[PDB]
RNA sequence: UGCUGACAUGAGUAACGAAAAAAAGGUAUAAACCUUUUCACCUAAAACAUAAGGUUUAACUAUAAAAGUACGGCCCCUAAUUAAAUUGAAUAUAAAUAUAUUUAAGAUGGGAUAAUCUAUAUUAAUAUUUAUCUUAAAAUAUAUAAUUAUAUUAUAUAUUAUAUAUUUAUAUAAUAUAAACUAAUAAAGAUCAGGAAAAUUAAUGUAUACCGUAAUGUAGACCGACUCAGGUAUGUAAGUAGAGAAUAUGAAGGUGAAUUAGAUAAUUAAAGGGAAGGAACUCGGCAAAGAUAGCUCAUAAGUUAGUCAAUAAAGAGUAAUAAGAACAAAGUUGUACAACUGUUUACU
RNA sequence: AUAAUUGAGGUCCCGCAUGAAUGACGUAAUGAUACAACAACUGUCUCCCCUUUAAGCUAAGUGAAAUUGAAAUCGUAGUGA
RNA sequence: UGACUGUUCGUCAAUUAAAAUGUUACGUGAGUUGGGUUAAAUACGAUGUGAAUCAGUAUGGUUCCUAUCUGCUGAAGGAAA
RNA sequence: AUAUAUUUAUUAAUAUAUUAUCUAUAUUAGUUUAUAUUUUAAUUAUUAUCAUAGUAGAU
RNA sequence: AUACUAAAAUUAAUAAUUAUAGGUUUUAUAUAUUAUUUAUAA
């Protein structure tokens, strides 16, 4: 009984109100794969080096 | 394998182990509550166990105490809390049923439980120690506790007691002395006035308690016939 | 109630629809207001958009301090000094005689 | 296996409150408690009494809560720097409210 | 598998006593160690200064302004943009940033009300839209003499 | 076999095949994309 | 078999979806929540780390902490591939557009430095898959520099004592269990003949960007109408025993369920045993039962010469002579069709 | 071949209505293909019996479905779309 | 009661006093089975230019139901005795 | 080893109770085992659970 | 006796008679060692 208050089933969900709804929202940046990148327009300066790093201007 | 006991709705290694798991915790507590069906095996298991310690204590045979000490390990789980269980049992439990013909636990029904309606009993070992070496109640003696409450009753509301509540202390006053009845009764006269805020007074306790054991040890058979018949014993012609 | 919200602006769009709700159906939301707060903060007055709120002095006809005379209601004929506008309801807060 | 007509309002009802093995009885078997004094069923014991008798074991055997002994020498204010205050969910909220979903037991009838 | 023909594995080859070389550790461990309870840090090992930066983040080392101590509105008005043209871009600097200072202060109160106790008195969030409003003002006197 | 588990999720194949930037650059997305714009429609695309 | 809304009958009936639980206390409010103990299930998982996904569901609003040295993305480079992009007049075409060349984008891939911790920038000059076989030699046991048999064939770092620039590094010499397993060159067998793309010095320089980080992830937290016995990628996956990741237990961990409590009628499903017969059953040995090694020997006819037949059937060696876990292991023959291994009607 | 065989194998040939890459014929191996025979084995059967677990039954909580013109919904014979 | 056949039928073997004839939706699939019969696959003989077809042949091949009323087998409660 | 009583002189010993039979280094990279090294890291007896009721013989 | 029901047995504790279930005791059955042995003393 994952809610003790709730002996009997009343369609409550495990989480959550609704298991369905809009999914064409804007992505953001916690979400996606592992080779996806947002960005929060934090970060302007340097140039990425050859190798793979970071050089501040 | 049919009609030996209850299945509980268990398979044999499952209902062995809850058996046993039920006598042991009877054991280390005083008294117990569950389902009734449960209550009354965990209760037959109980009193052969306490059996076989007291023929091992009494027996003179070898063979017969060495063989019975070990079918008690049998049928108990020494781990956890119950790891010095056997001594206990060998020390305290076995001693107080020594002159006891057999009922060393005791079945009383309570109302069932609202969630499912599963009847509900409570089991407890006769004669259990009320007083401690501390000199406070610790738990177990469920009927005690409640004749004694009902003499409580009557004495308040200065009514005779009633026949029932006299034999009952008749029972639990046959294989007590005299002395220790009247001490625990007073332990549980102190404690239970003190927790319903009833004056205690010593001495009229005392004088009380003196009267009540009085009556129970007295030894007064010819009481007559009750009530008239209409009904006559008379030799066939 | 923690929600973050009010550190950004998330939701213009819903935000607006809720916050610009057709006034023909104010009605509908007016029930809901109503029967879901105490009656010790609650006004028999209609509510004003901030289209509707007065806000120039020439509407406000009578700004705080002066004496007025009640009429149209259980204190017909007293006399009391207005001591706070409403902002939300469009109305005068009158004193202990009023 | 299906109902072919709709069964109507006299069946349904002499079928479900009809027979007497359906409908409840009267519940005849209750005495006076001994000790309580109030109404109880026959051949059973008094919850209240039981009850507060089981009460009493528990408050002379309880064992002592376990206090250690860093913790009562910290001040206020350390015990706010190292332990902060912190925030329950609706999950965690509902289950402290235990009164919404738990009810004790009824006191019963004083039988005179 | 382990069928009833199997015979024990030999056992493992030992090492002759006179081969075996010595661990470069004989000495170990204390086998006289025992557990003591836990030893909380204590503040009073700390100095935490009264002239500490942090605290111009708080209105008189005050954890959250009353309504008597925040400045009422009656007694208050934002800057007109007349006012702002008398200023040197020194001065209007400064206010700028004795405008931001204030908005963090009531930006950390509004948010510690908002987010705990819930209340909507938003008197922090009106003093603080007064305070964007002159901002914004000092902006547009600079690019109008500019 | 079990069917119903037709929808397996992958947000670059989702993205990439029917993101807003998978239609706005190309004529057939395009026009998709206007004629929701002209239905009033609030989510254009994915 | 009209459309929409409300309410009936079936009916308080079927069902509550693989399952082990019990006592005491929080709490004289608990079968369902929390804690302690007992019992049990999963344990080459129902555990621990992860990938993708997702109404953040998490140990929560005071919340998931990165210069890099096993930390990934980001960035450089490209594969398959994509492109209202580029080329009097690139070519073609009713429009849409298609084709060829360039350019750009595109990981599922490649990218020096590093615990004696390391320094990526600016300027100037010039590798498909696959095995470690045999001889040799050292060393060892019985025998007499000859012979039989035997672990080893290469690296992985500590100690002791010496020589070099001078207690920091190298070198030398001696000592130091077995079974698995890891990355690197070595050596070499077959044809099915095994990716693309982006320099060194000399000087100067480095104030270390942004994003990911919770928990679930063989599932109550994703795809399946459901808190659905279905589908879902990777690495460890204690020991004992074994050829083994089989099978048996389970150290540690997790866990024991939105249904409970009694008798277990007729009957149904999944299992155990069954006298005397032993296929008489039945369309039809369907179902069920049947295993005298699992190691070492031995192993016929036919035959395309391939221990194909073949794991041949029966048989033998190892304690077993009445039996005592689980798993692997289930006969012979004739005929029709097809050479054989394979593919097919997602769901008869 | 069985006590007894419309099934199986061998053989004979008025082949209603075989025949050579819509390949013809005989083999070895292979086949979860189809038919038949032998040994063992058994609850398939003579002939069913006992036992265990989850349901079925009872009590507490939650609570569907197809169906339904209205029903106060018996037997036999006759009649009758 | 067995062997043969999907067979009812029929031939045969061994018994008995006898191994009778029918009706009951050629009784009985909301009781079981499903071997024949037929749908999707495939091949052979014949027909047709073929696509396909057959009072042909052969291997394989999906059904389900929690009982409202009648009726029946058992068991109760109410009742006018 | 800790705690309580007794003896002895806070050490040592007796009685009782409770707790534990670990751990750490070396044998060339990782894991397991084995031995040596450090510590106090025990043997018996009788139970229990799992393997289809683990399995066979009885009943 | 039985699905739930229904039937049947007991609910004695007194001047005298009454055992329903659990437990206890006795006898017996089963299981399987035992005369090389079980309890006692002299
Ligand atoms: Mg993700
Ligand atoms: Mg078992
Ligand atoms: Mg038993
Ligand atoms: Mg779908
Ligand atoms: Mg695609
Ligand atoms: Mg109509
Ligand atoms: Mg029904
Ligand atoms: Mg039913
Ligand atoms: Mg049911
Ligand atoms: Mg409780
Ligand atoms: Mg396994
Ligand atoms: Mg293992
Ligand atoms: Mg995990
Ligand atoms: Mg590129
Ligand atoms: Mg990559
Ligand atoms: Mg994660
Ligand atoms: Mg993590
Ligand atoms: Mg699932
Ligand atoms: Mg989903
Ligand atoms: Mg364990
Ligand atoms: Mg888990
Ligand atoms: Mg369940
Ligand atoms: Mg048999
Ligand atoms: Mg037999
Ligand atoms: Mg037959
Ligand atoms: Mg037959
Ligand atoms: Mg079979
Ligand atoms: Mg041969
Ligand atoms: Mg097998
Ligand atoms: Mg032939
Ligand atoms: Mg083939
Ligand atoms: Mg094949
Ligand atoms: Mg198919
Ligand atoms: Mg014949
Ligand atoms: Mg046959
Ligand atoms: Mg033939
Ligand atoms: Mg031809
Ligand atoms: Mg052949
Ligand atoms: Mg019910
Ligand atoms: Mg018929
Ligand atoms: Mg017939
Ligand atoms: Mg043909
Ligand atoms: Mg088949
Ligand atoms: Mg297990
Ligand atoms: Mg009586
Ligand atoms: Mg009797
Ligand atoms: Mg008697
Ligand atoms: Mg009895």
């Amino acid at each position: 009984l994952t809610r003790p208050w709730k002996k009997y089933r009343d369609g409550e969900l495990f989480y959550g109100l609704s298991k369905v709804g809009n999914k064409r929202v804007p992505l953001t940046t916690k979400q996606g794969n592992k080779t996806m990148y947002k960005g929060t327009r934090a970060s302007g300066i340097g140039r990425h080096t050859k190798f793979g790093g970071y050089v501040i201007n | 394998t049919v009609g030996i006991a209850r299945k509980l709705s268990r398979d044999k290694a499952h209902r062995d182990a809850l058996l046993k798991n039920l006598a042991c915790q009877l054991f280390q507590h005083e008294s117990i509550v569950s389902t009734h069906a449960k209550c009354k095996e965990a209760s037959r298991v109980a009193e052969r166990i306490i059996t076989w310690t007291k023929r091992a204590i009494t027996t003179s045979n070898s063979v017969a105490q060495a063989e019975l000490k070990s079918q008690i390990q049998s049928q108990l789980f020494l781990a956890g809390d119950n790891r010095k269980l056997m001594k206990r049992l060998f020390s305290e439990i076995a001693p107080r049923y020594l002159e006891r013909p057999g009922g060393y636990t005791r079945v009383l029904r309570l109302e069932p439980r609202a969630n499912d309606s599963a009847p509900q009993s409570v089991l407890e070992l006769v004669d259990s120690p009320v007083m401690s070496e501390s000199h406070t109640v610790n738990r177990g003696n469920l009927k005690m506790w409640l004749l004694v409450k009902s003499v409580i009753n009557d004495d308040a509301n200065q009514l005779p007691h009633n026949p029932l509540t006299l034999q009952n202390l008749h029972k639990v006053a046959k294989f007590k002395a005299e002395a220790q009845l009247h001490g625990e009764i007073m332990l549980i006269k102190q404690v239970l006035l003190k927790e319903m805020s009833l004056p205690y007074d010593e001495a009229l306790e005392n004088e009380r308690t003196q009267a009540l054991l009085k009556e129970v040890y007295s030894s007064s058979l010819p009481k007559k016939t009750k009530k008239p018949s209409s009904y006559v014993m008379v030799p066939r012609p | 109630s923690g929600s973050y919200q009010h550190l950004s602006n998330v939701g213009s769009r819903v935000m607006k629809r809720l916050g610009n709700r057709p006034k023909n159906f104010l009605p509908h939301s007016e029930k809901f207001i109503k029967k879901s707060t105490p009656e010790f903060m609650k006004s028999d007055l209609k509510e004003v958009d901030e289209k509707t709120s007065f806000k120039s002095e020439k509407e406000w006809k009578f700004i705080p301090g002066d004496r007025v005379v009640v009429m149209s209601g259980a204190s017909k004929g007293n006399i009391a000094v207005i001591k706070s506008f409403d902002k939300r309801t469009n109305s005068f807060i009158l004193d202990e005689n009023g | 296996a299906v109902p072919k007509k709709k069964v109507s309002h006299q069946k349904k009802r002499q079928k479900l409150y009809g027979p007497g093995k359906k409908q409840l009885k009267m519940i005849h078997h209750l005495n006076k408690c001994p000790s309580c004094g109030h109404y109880k069923r026959a051949n059973t014991l008094c919850m209240y009494c039981v009850g507060q008798i089981s009460h009493i074991w528990k408050t002379h055997t309880a064992k002592e809560e376990i206090k250690p002994r860093q913790e009562e020498e910290l001040s206020e204010l350390d015990q706010r720097v190292l332990y902060p205050g912190r925030r329950d969910t609706k999950y965690t909220k509902d289950l402290k409210d235990k009164d919404n979903y738990l009810e004790r037991r009824v006191r019963t009838l004083k039988k005179d | 598998a382990r069928t009833k023909f199997t015979k024990p594995k030999p056992k493992q080859p030992v090492l002759p006593k006179d081969k075996i070389r010595p661990p470069t550790q004989l000495t170990h461990h204390s086998n006289n160690l025992r557990i003591t309870e836990p030893i909380p840090p204590t503040t009073s090992n700390l100095r935490c200064p009264d002239d500490h930066p942090l605290w111009q983040f708080f209105s008189n080392k005050k954890f959250i302004r009353s309504a008597d101590d925040l400045p009422p509105s009656s007694h208050i008005r934002p800057w007109s943009i007349p006012e702002l043209r008398h200023k040197s871009f020194n001065d209007l600097h400064s206010l700028w940033y004795n405008c931001l200072r204030e908005q963090n202060v009531l930006a950390r109160e509004n948010h510690l009300l908002k987010n705990i106790v819930g209340s909507t008195h938003d008197e922090f969030s009106e003093l603080s839209n007064s305070i964007r409003t002159t901002m914004w003002q000092i902006r547009h006197v600079l690019n109008e003499r500019e | 076999k079990s069917r119903g588990n037709t929808y397996q999720p992958s947000t670059l194949k989702r993205k990439r095949t029917f993101g807003f930037l998978a239609r706005a650059k190309s004529k057939q997305g395009s026009k998709i994309l206007k004629r929701r714009k002209l239905k009033g429609r609030w989510f254009l695309s994915h």
